[PDB]
């Protein structure tokens, strides 16, 4: 079966686009008018004002739209709408950073459906974004090398669709939690891939399975560098309980979001951060995640390690290969920013059983203290670990060494650390000593060495 | 309410409940979460008998200096600075 638009050109039922495992139903597209795709700028000259623009000169030239600087469209997922706080709450970190036309997608008269019809009335989103661009190409000689299109869930795919129709020209898309459902495993042709745009970026948040663990977003790799912070299954301060999840410090939408898919919304919520913190989400090439967590994929390697979200772009071998993974964690609530140490403490003193705590002191300031052992603590040992940091505390001058445990030994025993080894994410490391020892509870001050 | 081992950020009534032992909360009629006790040199809070804190009081090793009032104590304000003895 084969419906055709203006504009828009034909979309067919044929395979793959329905008839297979993956979109058994033969659903057609919603028309153009229903879905009522809306481009909604937004622009430092109008930070919190959006004019509704469309693919004419008319519009293009009585708008903000400056055709010196990027363009970046933002599309959300099922049930949301473009005019959601989340979208144009990217816009305005993105106007603390640079010069831009910052476009929110909406569709909302397509969204807001049963899912299988929503997925469908992506092509047809997809389709209105590539005819924007190959509109602004052809009008205004502008280059859709200059186009960042940026997706959520289901706009992911969305995206995907303007690129194919667009022949990979686009600068760049950025998955944020592909939808999983009618897309993972299904052929590139129906969902987001490498090939759609000249740079593709995924952040994964929400990859369990949709059966029975009811993980929306997908497993599979679809970009150049596909990253997964927090192992892309389960997200720190996403288990909240019940209550707490629905009464957040942002308010109860927020929070009834949230309770209803926290993994999922993660993947925006990292990316807005990452906009404002340029070197805050590090993301380190490795096997696995549980090799990660294994404390084998540190420190970044040579060249560095791409920053997860806004800054991807600027990462040197970014297309060298396509589905590239990388691995890093965030923190648990806003500013989500985290940055990993090392450290190796060599014990000193008697043998005794309890826990190992080390803070870091910089130019920049200090640190939590960190566990970095529990059990047996014998002298002469060196133990290891790595850890994500809630600061950056720059060149080391001092590090405090701590201990304790449940059970007070009657002897008051003394444990010291005679070498602590920071090493920073980039590879620095800064060497600190003591020949002290210390009761329970005392902070051994080292100084470097 | 009636739930102990609670992680950060989750409601709490009384720190008892909280992993971290520091019910916390930034004004009188505003909801207290569990959070993290205060890292040295910046604000914390005398260990309390009201279960919540306005800051949270340091981590092990820390003492909080800062002035220490009887009225600060049934305020529950008296505030000071995580320091290495
Ligand atoms: C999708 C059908 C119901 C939509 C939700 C209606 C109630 C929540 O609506 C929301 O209220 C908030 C306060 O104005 C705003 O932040 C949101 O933009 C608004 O949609
Ligand atoms: C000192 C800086 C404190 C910043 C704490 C985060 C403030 C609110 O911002 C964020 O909003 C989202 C809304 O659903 C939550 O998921 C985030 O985790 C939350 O922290
Ligand atoms: C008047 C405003 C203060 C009321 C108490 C604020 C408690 C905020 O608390 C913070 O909430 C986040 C998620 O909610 C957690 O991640 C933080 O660690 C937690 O401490
Ligand atoms: C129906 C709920 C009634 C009993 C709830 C008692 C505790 C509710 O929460 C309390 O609210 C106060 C003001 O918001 C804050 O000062 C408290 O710290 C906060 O925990
Ligand atoms: C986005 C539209 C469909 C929402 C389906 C919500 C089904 C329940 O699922 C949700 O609730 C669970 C417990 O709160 C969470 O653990 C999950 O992370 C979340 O997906
Ligand atoms: P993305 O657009 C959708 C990701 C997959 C969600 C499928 C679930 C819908 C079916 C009902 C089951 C809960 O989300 C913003
Ligand atoms: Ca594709």
């Amino acid at each position: 079966k084969e419906v055709c638009y203006e504009r828009l050109g034909c979309f067919s039922d044929d395979s793959p686009w329905s008839g297979i495992t993956e979109r058994p139903l033969h659903i057609l597209p919603w028309s153009p008018k229903d879905v009522n795709t809306r481009f909604l700028l937004y622009t430092n000259e109008n930070p919190n004002n959006f004019q509704e623009v469309a693919a004419d000169s008319s519009s293009i030239s009585g708008s903000n739209f400056k055709t010196n600087r990027k363009t970046r469209f933002i599309i959300h997922g099922f049930i949301d709408k473009g005019e959601e706080n989340w979208l144009a709450n990217v816009c305005k970190n993105l106007f603390k950073v640079e010069s831009v036309n910052c476009i929110c997608v909406d569709w909302k008269g397509g969204s807001r459906t049963g899912y299988t019809q929503a997925s469908q009335n992506i092509r047809i989103v997809g389709a209105e974004v590539a005819y924007f661009v190959e509109f602004l190409q052809s009008a205004f000689g502008y280059s859709p090398s200059n186009v960042h299109v940026i997706g959520h869930s289901l706009g992911a795919h969305a995206a995907g669709e303007a690129g194919r129709r667009t022949n990979g020209t686009i600068g760049r898309i950025t998955g944020l939690d592909p939808a999983e459902p009618c897309f993972q495993g299904t052929p590139e042709l129906v969902r987001l891939d490498p090939s759609d745009a000249k740079f593709v970026d995924v952040i994964h948040t929400d990859g369990a399975p949709i059966v029975p663990n009811l993980g929306f977003g997908m497993s599979q790799v679809v970009g150049h560098l596909d990253f997964f912070p927090n192992g892309g299954v389960e997200m720190p301060g996403c288990k909240k309980n019940i209550l707490s999840q629905i009464v957040d410090i942002d308010g109860i939408w927020e929070g009834t979001r949230d309770f209803a898919a926290c993994n999922h919304l993660r993947s925006y919520k990292y990316y807005t951060d990452s906009i404002v913190n340029p070197d805050g989400f590090a993301g380190f090439p490795c096997a696995s995640y549980n090799v990660f967590t294994a404390n084998k994929c540190f420190p970044c390697p040579s060249g560095g390690c791409p920053q997860m979200g806004h800054y991807a772009d600027r990462y040197p071998g970014k297309t060298n290969d396509v589905g590239q993974k990388f691995y890093l964690d965030t923190g648990d609530a806003s500013n989500f920013a985290r940055w990993r140490y090392k450290v190796s403490v060599t014990l000193s003193g008697k043998k005794v059983t309890g826990h190992i705590l080390v803070s870091l002191f910089g130019n920049k300031g200090n640190s939590k203290q960190y566990e970095i052992f529990k059990g047996t603590l014998k002298p002469d040992s060196t133990h290891s670990n790595e850890f994500d940091s809630d600061v950056d505390v720059g060149d080391l001058q001092m590090v405090k060494f701590i201990w304790y445990n449940n059970v007070i030994n009657p002897t008051l025993p003394r444990v010291g650390a005679s070498k602590i080894i920071v090493e920073t994410n980039v590879g620095k490391q800064f060497n600190f000593c003591s020949p002290e020892t210390v009761r329970e509870e005392v902070l051994l001050t080292l100084t470097p060495c | 309410g009636i739930i102990i081992n609670l992680d950060e950020g989750e409601l709490c009534l009384n720190s008892a409940q909280c992993k971290s032992n520091c019910c916390q909360h930034d004004t009188i009629l505003s909801l207290s979460r569990c959070a993290l006790k205060a890292r040295e040199n910046s604000e914390c809070s005398a260990f309390t008998l009201y279960g919540v804190y306005y800051k949270c009081p340091c981590e092990r090793g820390l003492t909080c200096e800062g002035d220490k009032s009887l009225v600060g104590s049934i305020t529950n304000t008296n505030f000071g600075i995580c320091h290495n003895v």
